[PDB]
RNA sequence: AAAAAAAAAA
């Protein structure tokens, strides 16, 4: 009795909690189509907002749109859709968060971040488990977090740091290959014409 | 890795990161009493002399632009065009 | 200085071998005395050795004959009688110890395996991921399987003179390795020969002998370069001694009455080593030698890392924990973040700002005392020789 | 110098003006202090205006004003009605004149006595400047605090925004040239710190037995202490120069 | 020297400055530095640094100087602007009734150092010589500046009426040929917003001219403010007694309405809405009633204020304040909310012991029925303390994780580098982007463009863009006889126009494919309408006179423009494919705006105007490219971490209309930074 | 209830498989792409309980356009858990028809012993596996998924020569990605991604399968 | 002098900041420092619930006096009328209770507790009584008449839960308030003349 | 002269 009261499911998805039915009032969740005159018409179709993400049991339903339905869970998009869809979903979520407060950031700064997010083909995080696991140098990784562990890993593995970053050259004190320091100036011997 | 002049695929327009360092290096060279290529109109701050001889593109500085494949292209001052 | 000033191109990390540590050190015979002052003069072989560096503003180095600004400091060495674990390398050491054999010191999976070759060509230039893949491959191995005559399942088979060599398995079960701090225990779930008991404690000497007899080829598949990073060099046998630049003499009033924490910790290291070498030479009991090894390992670990949980904290004289080298590096106020990332500038000023509407935006109003204190280092040119002459 | 009101109107003195160069009323009244109206609605201080009006009323009448909260006996309209009887405007506004020229101000201005409190954050206790001074006995960096004559802290976000500007020479100046420059001699084969006697001009590597292949490297002092500390941790940061 | 305020949250929080020696012991600078530095002059300690090498001084001059850093690459907007009483007197000085004498404009004349010593003829010549505010702001504006915006108090019905070009209220703001003509300026026109006067005077004149224009505004405006004056008082906080009676009656009616709502909820007559419970439905109804009453009373208070009320003029100047500030001054404070909810029952079913148990009326709820001018009851003053503590708590708590997120973001992209081939690479040289921002352009020199070939109907596309030669009456009144003889001598012009129409149809189809929701606003450099207006004004283009520009020359100029405006170079197929992939929106905008009908019937451009236009377009598209040698990763990290400090402003005035669990603000970006391993509020929009 | 839903999901899975074969460059007719549910009921049946159609009855053989002897099998086993016995049965069918490509659509699971079997039979015959739940939704038809194009080795060499690129410093994509499984991408191939850009119209990137 | 509240050798486990240097800048600063209350929660918690100013702080602590920074909502100042309980022995209240009518726990059946009202003295259950209203009125009379129970002793009649709680311990904070019966104050004009 | 603690300003 406790088993059939607390565990079994009559209908629905066990990973989905409260479900709401609503009509959108703005031209963002409406269906925008092209009429015969060439104008854009926004149709306010009925739509679902469910708490809990499992779209293997949602998109595979009888009357669910397989195209416009997305999710806010980035890892599940990675194990369902792909890494470029992860990039697009992260860009869309960042745009939604910035437009909730009305703050506008340019698309290029967001796209650079989102292409950094998909650099290795999987989901790297801006933490000590995604930055320190990169193929970068030792002073790239120790100067952010876990300095001693990265230093002993480089010492034990005899890791070669090729001095290509900026904080590496900041530590060792010469001009970094960065910004206006990414080139060398040479004196032209032939161009030394008449002077004073 | 000497890239030939006809093989150079970098831009022909000198950006401000090159402009600041070439102006500073040339004005420093004048500050150690280098010969001045153009006529002087009473200017005493060698940074101003560095601009007014950068206008006629008579500064003997070769810019060694570094490509990501560890190859370098040499661009002269008069080959590049002033823009601001 | 008639030395060529060139730009360094790359940094090669590695582990200092004890032969290299003995070769770097200017202290011939090792540091033997924990006393810093001996009758108003520095003592050779002590913690205030003149060969390591300078003492005060009027003294000179015994080695390079320089002042504070000229002498960079020269390292010493302490020859420990018995090797001890490096605690920070412990999290690496078991990663080799669970991959190499406990008895014949060979590899749990034979290096001509196609999976090993696929890992090697997959992880070229990535030694950490190579070691991770090796440890993932060797997590399920519990028996040192090997033998060239272990594949005799066929009947009337002529032996092949062009046959490759097979795996070398001493026929022994590799124990599970457990740890509760610095102590290392090995347990055999399956019983070996009757001369070996099921639960043993493994000292640093057994691990040193195990990692000593590993060939360079097995170290290469382990992702660990034998030229600079041999695995037997992680166990501290010769302890490096930092110079007086790393551990400065703190002056109180006229003369330096007290030293820093590192000098006192190295004094504890010297006293521990002297007590151990006195007890082992006297033919003392086994529990005395075990206690000496335990306290020497405790002093070595607290010299390295005093922030290890499950490990007794080092007691300073002022009711504080000891500040180790890890505390010097790791932290916001550490040597990386507070001294290399964020080192202070010289020519700077700071004051309270007030508005000025008639000034243009590309101008700042500067007080007279700040403009007198802060200086612009202008070069001398013939264009403005008279103006700089009247300025000076 | 930092001044403040009794309603949170903190600020600093932008400038000082003599009596002949600032605004005066028809009665020749030069105020002690002038403030910004734009600080009023954002801070939402109507009680400052009520305090000013009650101060004008109590100074014209000759009584100590009562500012007890949640009191129905004190009202803005009552103070206005009592202030109207003393020959002034009922909202406390006054007509002033220009100080430089003498012309009437087109917009009528609100004047009266309030209660202002000085603060201890004087500029004499906060001004600091430093060209060159003491360096630390460990890292050879400037001191901390004005009493020890220490320099400013070129923090992390300074490096962040200078990388955002992308000017490498200012970074090389602030983090190598004016903080802790040092010169070390390095063996080419070993890549570690070698012995260099500058008096007889001799160079010797104690492990590589190297006497000629010794190079000179300029570096920050804190990086040198990091390398020496790593050399204490059985780590070899071999810095080859070829 | 280098001038820096801590904490430095972005790129614009440290400038380069020129030293002027002043006697007193403080730092002195312009007021417009207060917006990028986030300074408040309330005890702000701030640092200055001196370069010790003169090549670094040259780097400060060429990079770190303030006028070269006017436009942020974060949101393509200015960061300094005209603020405070300078902006208030700009608003009060451009008014139509401001008639200013010869002596006062004479006083204002010497504070313009860029003036050419040519005084204008007065607007009024007899009987007394009088100038006006727009005539003397015209002298401040240099060069060729043309501009259309609107004031913040512009009615929406004025634009479709017959008075859209002649405003009785002087609301639409027009600038032609670098002299101010029409409208009153405000925060929209002289602020940090995109498309302002400051943005276009930076983009059209240069860094130094705009930076001098900034200083040329403020001295003249502050010297005119000595003549005019500006002052708020206790009389500005008091409205009409009829307005006060109306506000009190509206508040009493709202209290009676919420009492009736409580009564019908107690009588089992409140039907719960779907998506939420009866508790949430009742709370949402009460919050909506109180917020609507507060907004209605604030609107009634704002409408009843006169033009002499300096608080209303200061708010509509846009320098400080808003409408909710005016409502809290005059009408009422509103409902105090803790975490966007009701004041919690700290006692047993009571917020205070002075109320009754199980009371849901607005006195015990937290609604404030009195204004701050009238004074508060002690209970609602305690509820205002409840509300005001939460803002300080929200300021104090999240800023640790905000700074941690900023440091993590600036450490992860510390070496994302634009190289000399136009590609984007990290420290290890791994390719991230083939072009920066997928177009190879910098974020400073881009702006907002309206796209005309997206929203419109097919018949409007045919009657608006298809060039027809059959209408000979329009052909005669638009073109001169030389163009007719020139095109009748040729034969390929008809199929050339047909190919142009086919290219426009294909571009419209591609734009509809790219944008499915019909977004007609894009982010592109080189605003075409502004420079077409500029070459109209420079060359004195008459829009009621026939021109001598053949459409074949227009098509040849457009083709030469699109051939000479390259980003990805090379004759390879991959290089050409990347060239038309990077410049597709630019090609679409060029073909949509430089059509054969716009330049002939609408804009009526000449030949020399057309060649000046194509030269200007080529030059401005060349200089708007991304500079090889520019750090973009740390710039992106700072430009995303700067709004992370400004998402605490919308904490208050929240009730929630939907009972959906969603994470908003710091946590959202925090999770997207950890790859959102587990969504804080997992939701599907199906 | 079970028969109609089973027929509907079998028709949807068959349509997804046929679209996958069409996306891989194989010889795919238009009527099989546009096969309706009623067309599937007429051609194969509507009662999957009484073997109309059977799970082994629906077996799809498709050929390549350029190379007609390069073909793909699609297998639908009926059991939920796949052992090495049915894998070996498919293999013994697979050598005797001289074809190097097949995809088995599992229902519930497919064992790690058979995972190792499919690993060590890989460089003679390609035998990919797919879950029935993953094949109810076309991956490439989603609005978040841009255009993916498989690219040959000559165009890859042209891309490396034009941009001076090396393969280790390319953008990467994992081999376990559902997009890479949809196209059957192996390690070393480079996929071209064409996406819509709001600042330039469209953008083309290149990813390395690893 | 140091401020560490414990042993010198084991001061790492002791609280810091209990003893502070007195702020002699103004008289008001000295009075604010003499009436300061410090929360034991550390100044690094991301939880906002201890930092929220509670509804029960009416007249106990000052609502608009907190330092700015990370210590907001923790350091507070006392109200002008608030008074800290010194502490008193709970003995004679207990003897008065057991002599008046109260029935002890060790002399009653366990099945006769649900109808009666429990009595708690400093968190200690003592017994039950079946007339809580008359007992609470008698306790109020004895506290007002200053005979046995001092005015410092707090007492609660939980009517909905049938409990009586008596607190005599230190650490309590009280406000002196007027007494109202029958819609009228007990303070008269005779008290004003006195 | 170091370290710890407390009080603050932005
Ligand atoms: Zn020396
Ligand atoms: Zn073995
Ligand atoms: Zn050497």
């Amino acid at each position: 009795e406790a088993n059939m009261l607390s565990d079994m499911t009559l209908q629905g998805i066990e990973a989905i909690g409260k479900v709401y039915m609503h009509l959108p009032q703005t031209d963002s969740k409406k269906r925008i189509v092209i009429t015969e005159t060439g104008e854009f018409k926004a149709i306010g179709e009925w739509l679902l907002e469910t708490d809990g993400t499992s779209m293997m049991k949602v998109l595979s339903e009888r009357d669910v749109d397989p195209i416009r339905t997305s999710s806010n869970d980035i890892c599940e998009i990675f194990q369902v859709l792909g890494i470029e869809a992860v990039r697009k979903s992260v860009e869309k979520e960042m745009n939604a968060v910035l437009q909730f407060y009305g703050l506008y950031v340019n698309y290029r700064h967001l796209a650079l971040l989102c292409d950094v997010m998909t650099a290795k083909g999987h989901l790297m995080a801006i933490t000590r488990h995604g930055i320190n696991r990169q193929d970068t140098g030792a002073l790239m990784r120790c100067s952010f977090e876990e300095t001693v562990d990265v230093l002993m890993d480089a010492a034990a593995h005899a890791e070669t740091d090729p001095m290509r970053g900026v904080s590496e050259n900041i530590i060792m004190g010469q001009l970094p290959k960065m910004g206006t320091g990414c080139f060398d100036l040479l004196l032209d011997a032939e161009k030394c014409r008449f002077g004073i | 890795g000497g890239v030939p002049k006809s093989k150079r695929i970098t831009t022909k327009y000198m950006t401000k990161y090159e402009r600041a360092r070439v102006l500073g290096t040339r004005a420093l060279q004048i500050a150690m009493c280098a010969p001045i290529m153009v006529e002087l109109d009473g200017e005493t701050d060698p940074l101003q002399i560095a601009m007014k001889e950068l206008k006629q593109k008579k500064i003997p500085i070769i810019i060694r632009r570094y490509l990501p494949d560890h190859s370098y292209e040499d661009w002269s001052i008069d080959e590049l065009i002033m823009v601001d | 200085s008639k030395a060529p000033l060139r730009q360094v191109k790359r940094v090669q990390f590695g582990i200092l071998s004890p032969d290299e540590i003995r070769r770097m050190s200017v202290t011939e015979g090792g540091v033997q005395f924990a006393e810093t002052m001996e009758g108003g003069r520095p003592k050779l072989g002590g913690l205030m050795d003149p060969r390591q560096g300078v003492i005060d503003r009027t003294s000179r180095c015994q080695t390079c004959a320089g002042n504070m600004t000229e002498c960079p400091g020269h390292f010493g060495h302490i020859d420990l009688a018995k090797p001890v674990f490096h605690i920070g390398f412990i999290t690496k050491t078991i990663k080799i110890l669970r991959c190499v054999c406990f008895y014949c010191s060979k590899m749990l999976v034979s290096p001509h395996n196609p999976k090993i070759k696929e890992i090697v060509m997959k992880s070229r230039g990535q030694p950490r991921k190579r070691l991770a893949y090796v440890y993932d491959l060797c997590k399920g191995k519990t028996i040192c399987e090997g033998g060239e005559d272990m594949d005799l399942t066929k009947e009337n088979q002529q032996p092949d003179p062009n046959k490759k060599p097979g795996h070398g398995g001493c026929g022994h079960y590799q124990p599970s390795i457990r740890r509760t701090g610095l102590d290392l225990t090995a347990e055999w779930k399956h019983q070996n020969e009757d001369s070996q008991e099921k639960k043993i404690v493994v000292s640093a000497e057994r691990v040193w002998e195990i990692l000593k007899h590993i060939t360079d080829e097995e170290c290469f598949i382990l992702g660990m370069d034998p030229k600079y990073a041999r695995p037997d060099w992680m166990i501290v046998t010769v302890l490096p001694v930092p110079p007086l630049a790393v551990r400065p003499a703190v002056v109180m009033f006229g003369a330096a009455k007290n030293q820093d924490d590192l000098t006192h910790k190295l004094s504890d290291i010297i006293k521990a080593n002297n007590e151990l070498r006195k007890n082992e030479a006297s033919g003392a009991a086994a529990h005395v030698i075990q206690e000496n090894i335990k306290m020497l390992q405790f002093h070595v670990a607290t010299l390295v890392d005093n922030d290890m949980p499950g490990m007794p904290r080092a007691m300073q004289k002022s009711g504080k924990p000891l500040k180790a080298i890890k505390a010097r590096l790791k932290g916001k106020e550490g040597r990386i973040r507070g001294n290399l990332m964020g080192k202070r500038v010289d020519f700077s000023a700071r004051t309270v700002i007030t508005p000025d509407p008639n000034l243009r935006i590309d101008q700042v109003g500067v007080p007279r005392s700040i403009a007198q204190n802060l200086t612009f280092p202008e070069l001398v040119t013939p264009f403005n020789i008279d103006r700089m002459q009247e300025l000076v | 110098d930092k001044f403040a009101s009794r309603h949170g109107q903190k600020g600093t003195c932008g400038i000082q003006y003599r009596q002949e160069d600032m605004a005066f009323t028809c009665e020749g009244l030069a105020p002690d202090i002038i403030i910004n109206p734009h600080a009023i609605p954002s801070r939402m201080t109507i009680g400052h205006l009520i305090e000013c009006l009650q101060g004008k009323l109590g100074s014209n009448k000759g009584e100590i004003g009562d500012a007890t909260p949640f009191n129905d006996a004190v009202n803005v309209q009552k103070i206005s009605t009592f202030l109207q009887e003393y020959g002034y405007h009922l909202r406390g506004n006054e007509v002033m004149y220009n100080g430089h020229t003498g012309r009437k101000i087109n917009a009528q201005v609100f004047l009266g006595p309030t209660y202002y409190q000085r603060l201890k954050h004087m500029v004499d206790d906060k001004i600091h400047s430093r060209a060159r001074g003491p360096v630390q006995i460990l890292v050879r960096q400037p001191m901390e605090g004005r009493a020890r004559d220490g320099g400013l802290r070129f923090g992390e976000m300074e490096r962040d925004c200078q990388i955002s500007h992308g000017a490498a020479q200012f970074l090389r100046e602030r983090l190598f040239e004016v903080s802790d420059p040092y010169r070390v001699h390095i063996c080419n084969f070993c890549g570690l710190i070698a012995i260099a006697n500058l008096r007889n001009n001799t160079f010797e590597c104690k492990g590589c037995k190297n006497k000629t292949q010794i190079s000179q490297v300029r570096l920050p002092y804190a990086a040198k202490l990091l390398f020496q500390e790593l050399m204490s941790m059985n780590i070899a940061p071999r810095l080859m120069v070829t | 020297v280098i001038f820096n305020r801590q904490p430095t949250l972005h790129k614009m929080s440290m400038m380069g400055h020129r030293v002027k020696v002043l006697p007193w012991s403080t730092f002195r600078m312009n007021l417009s530095c207060t917006s990028p530095y986030n300074a408040d002059f309330d005890g702000d300690e701030m640092n200055l640094h001196v370069p010790q090498s003169m090549e670094t001084r040259a780097e400060v001059e060429n990079i770190h100087i303030t006028p070269r850093q006017i436009i942020t690459p974060q949101a393509n907007k200015p960061v300094m602007g005209i603020v405070q009483d300078t902006l208030t007197a700009v608003r009060k000085m451009t008014k139509r009734d401001v008639f200013i004498t010869r002596e006062q404009v004479m006083n204002l004349l010497m504070f313009l150092p860029t003036w050419d010593a040519k005084m204008p003829q007065p607007c009024i010549l007899k009987p007394r010589p009088l100038w006006t505010g727009k005539q003397i702001f015209s002298l401040i504006i240099p060069g060729n500046v043309n501009m259309i915006r609107t004031h913040s108090t512009h009615p929406d019905e004025e634009d479709e009426g017959p008075y859209k070009w002649i405003s009785p209220g002087d609301t639409k703001v027009m600038v032609e040929h670098g002299e101010l003509i029409m409208g009153i300026l405000c925060k929209k026109s002289l602020g940090t917003s995109a498309g302002s006067l400051l943005h276009i005077c930076f983009l059209e004149l240069g860094h130094d001219i705009a930076g001098r224009f900034y200083g040329n505004i403020q001295t003249v405006i502050n010297n005119w403010l000595l003549f005019e004056g500006h002052s708020i008082g206790i009389g500005d906080t008091i409205a009409d007694p009829q307005t006060y009676n109306e506000i009190q009656q509206a508040i009493k009616k709202a209290k009676d309405d919420v009492i009736n709502v409580i009564q019908k909820a107690h009588n089992m007559e409140l039907e719960p809405t779907p998506g939420n419970t009866l508790r949430q439905t009742f709370e949402n109804k009460v919050n909506r009633i109180l917020n609507d009453a507060r907004d209605k009373t604030g609107g009634s208070a704002k409408k009843s204020l006169t033009e002499y009320n300096n608080l209303k003029a200061m708010v509509v100047s846009g320098s400080k304040g808003s409408n909710i500030n005016i409502s809290q001054v005059i009408a009422c404070v509103g409902q105090q909310n803790v975490e966007g909810k009701r004041i919690p029952y700290g006692f047993r079913k009571r917020t205070l012991p002075h109320f009754i148990k199980d009371d849901y009326g607005p006195e015990s709820r937290g609604f404030v029925e009195n204004s701050y001018l009238a004074g508060l009851t002690p209970s609602e003053f305690y509820f205002h303390a409840m509300g005001g503590r939460e803002g300080l708590i929200d300021t104090a708590v999240k800023t640790a994780e905000t700074g941690y997120i900023q440091r993590r973001l600036i450490k992860a992209m510390e070496s994302v580098m634009v190289n000399y081939d136009g590609t984007v690479r990290n420290s290890v040289g791994q390719l991230i982007q083939l072009r920066y921002g997928e177009d190879g352009l910098c974020g400073e020199l881009v702006e907002f463009q309206n796209m005309p070939t997206v929203k419109l109907s097919n018949k409007s596309f045919e009657k608006r863009f298809k060039f027809d030669w059959s209408n000979e009456r329009l052909m005669k009144k638009v073109f001169t006889d030389d163009v007719i003889k020139e095109m009748t001598d040729s034969s390929e012009a008809i199929q050339e126009l047909e190919a142009e129409w086919d290219r426009l149809v294909s571009d419209r189809d591609s734009l509809r494919q790219i944008f499915p929701n019909g977004e007609s606003k894009v982010v592109l450099p080189c605003n075409l309408q502004r420079m077409i207006w500029n070459v109209q004004k420079i060359f004195h283009i008459n829009k009621r006179l026939p021109t001598d520009l053949s459409p074949i020359r227009v098509i040849k100029g457009v083709k030469t423009l699109l051939e000479r405006c390259v980003i990805v170079t090379g004759n390879d197929r991959i290089s050409k494919q990347a060239n038309e992939n990077a410049t597709l929106l630019f090609q679409c905008l060029i073909r949509s705006t430089l059509c054969t009908k716009y330049v002939s019937e609408e804009f009526r451009l000449s030949t020399e105007a057309f060649e000046w236009l194509v030269g200007e377009i080529e030059t401005r598209f060349q200089q708007a490219q991304a500079n090889p040698g520019e750090m973009v990763g740390a710039l992106a990290a700072q430009s995303l971490g700067e709004p992370a400090t400004q998402m605490t402003l919308n904490t208050f005035h929240f009730a929630g209309v939907s009972s959906k669990n969603v994470t908003l603000g710091v946590p959202r970006l925090k999770e997207i930074i950890n790859i959102s391993k587990k969504p804080k509020a997992p939701s599907l929009t199906v | 209830m079970d028969d109609e839903a089973e027929t509907y999901k079998l028709w949807r899975i068959r349509k997804t498989i046929m679209q996958l074969s069409h996306d891989r460059g194989y010889l795919v007719t238009q009527d099989e792409l546009d096969q309706t549910l009623e067309q599937f009921k007429e051609m194969f049946g509507d009662k999957p309980s009484e073997k109309r159609p059977a799970r082994s009855d629906l077996i799809v053989l498709v050929a390549h356009n350029d190379d007609p002897t390069d073909q793909m099998f699609v297998f639908f086993p009926e059991e939920p858990k796949i052992g090495i016995k049915t894998i070996k049965t498919y293999c013994t069918r697979m050598q005797e028809e001289n074809i190097h490509r097949a995809i088995v659509v599992v229902q519930g699971g497919m064992t790690p012993s058979a995972k190792q079997s499919l690993v060590d039979m890989a460089p003679k015959y390609i035998l990919e596996q797919f879950l029935e739940s993953e094949l109810l939704i076309n991956i490439t038809e989603h609005e978040l998924v841009p255009e993916h194009v498989v690219m040959t080795v000559e165009e890859k060499q042209e891309l490396l020569s034009r941009y001076k690129l090396k393969e280790n410093m390319l953008m990467r994509i994992q081999a376990g990605d559902p997009v890479a499984r949809y196209f059957g991408l192996k390690r070393g191939q480079v996929v071209k991604i064409i996406r819509s850009s709001e600042t330039a119209g469209r953008y083309i990137s290149y990813r390395l399968v690893c | 002098a140091t401020g560490n509240w414990g042993d010198q050798k084991k001061a790492h486990q002791a609280r810091a900041g209990v003893s502070q240097v007195l702020n002699r800048l103004t008289f008001a600063s000295t009075l604010s420092h003499l009436r300061r209350v410090n929360s034991p929660i550390g100044r690094d918690g991301k939880l906002a619930k201890p930092r929220q100013l509670h509804n029960t702080l009416w007249g106990m602590l000052c609502p608009a006096e907190t330092p700015e920074g990370a210590a907001v909502g923790l350091v507070k100042n006392l109200a002008l009328m608030a008074y800290i309980s010194v502490g008193s022995q709970p003995s004679p209240i207990l003897e008065f209770l057991e002599e008046w009518s109260m029935e002890n726990l060790e002399e009653i059946a366990p099945s006769a507790i649900a109808d009666a009202t429990k009595i708690f003295v400093n968190g200690c259950w003592v017994g039950i009584h079946r007339d809580p209203e008359q007992l609470m009125a008698t306790l109020r009379k004895l506290r007002r008449q200053m005979d046995i129970i001092v005015s410092e002793v707090s007492m609660i009649r939980d009517i909905r839960d049938r409990e009586i709680r008596i607190y005599t311990d230190a650490g309590r904070i009280c406000r002196p308030l007027l007494i109202v019966e029958n819609g009228s104050l007990l303070l008269k004009k005779t008290h004003v003349e006195m």
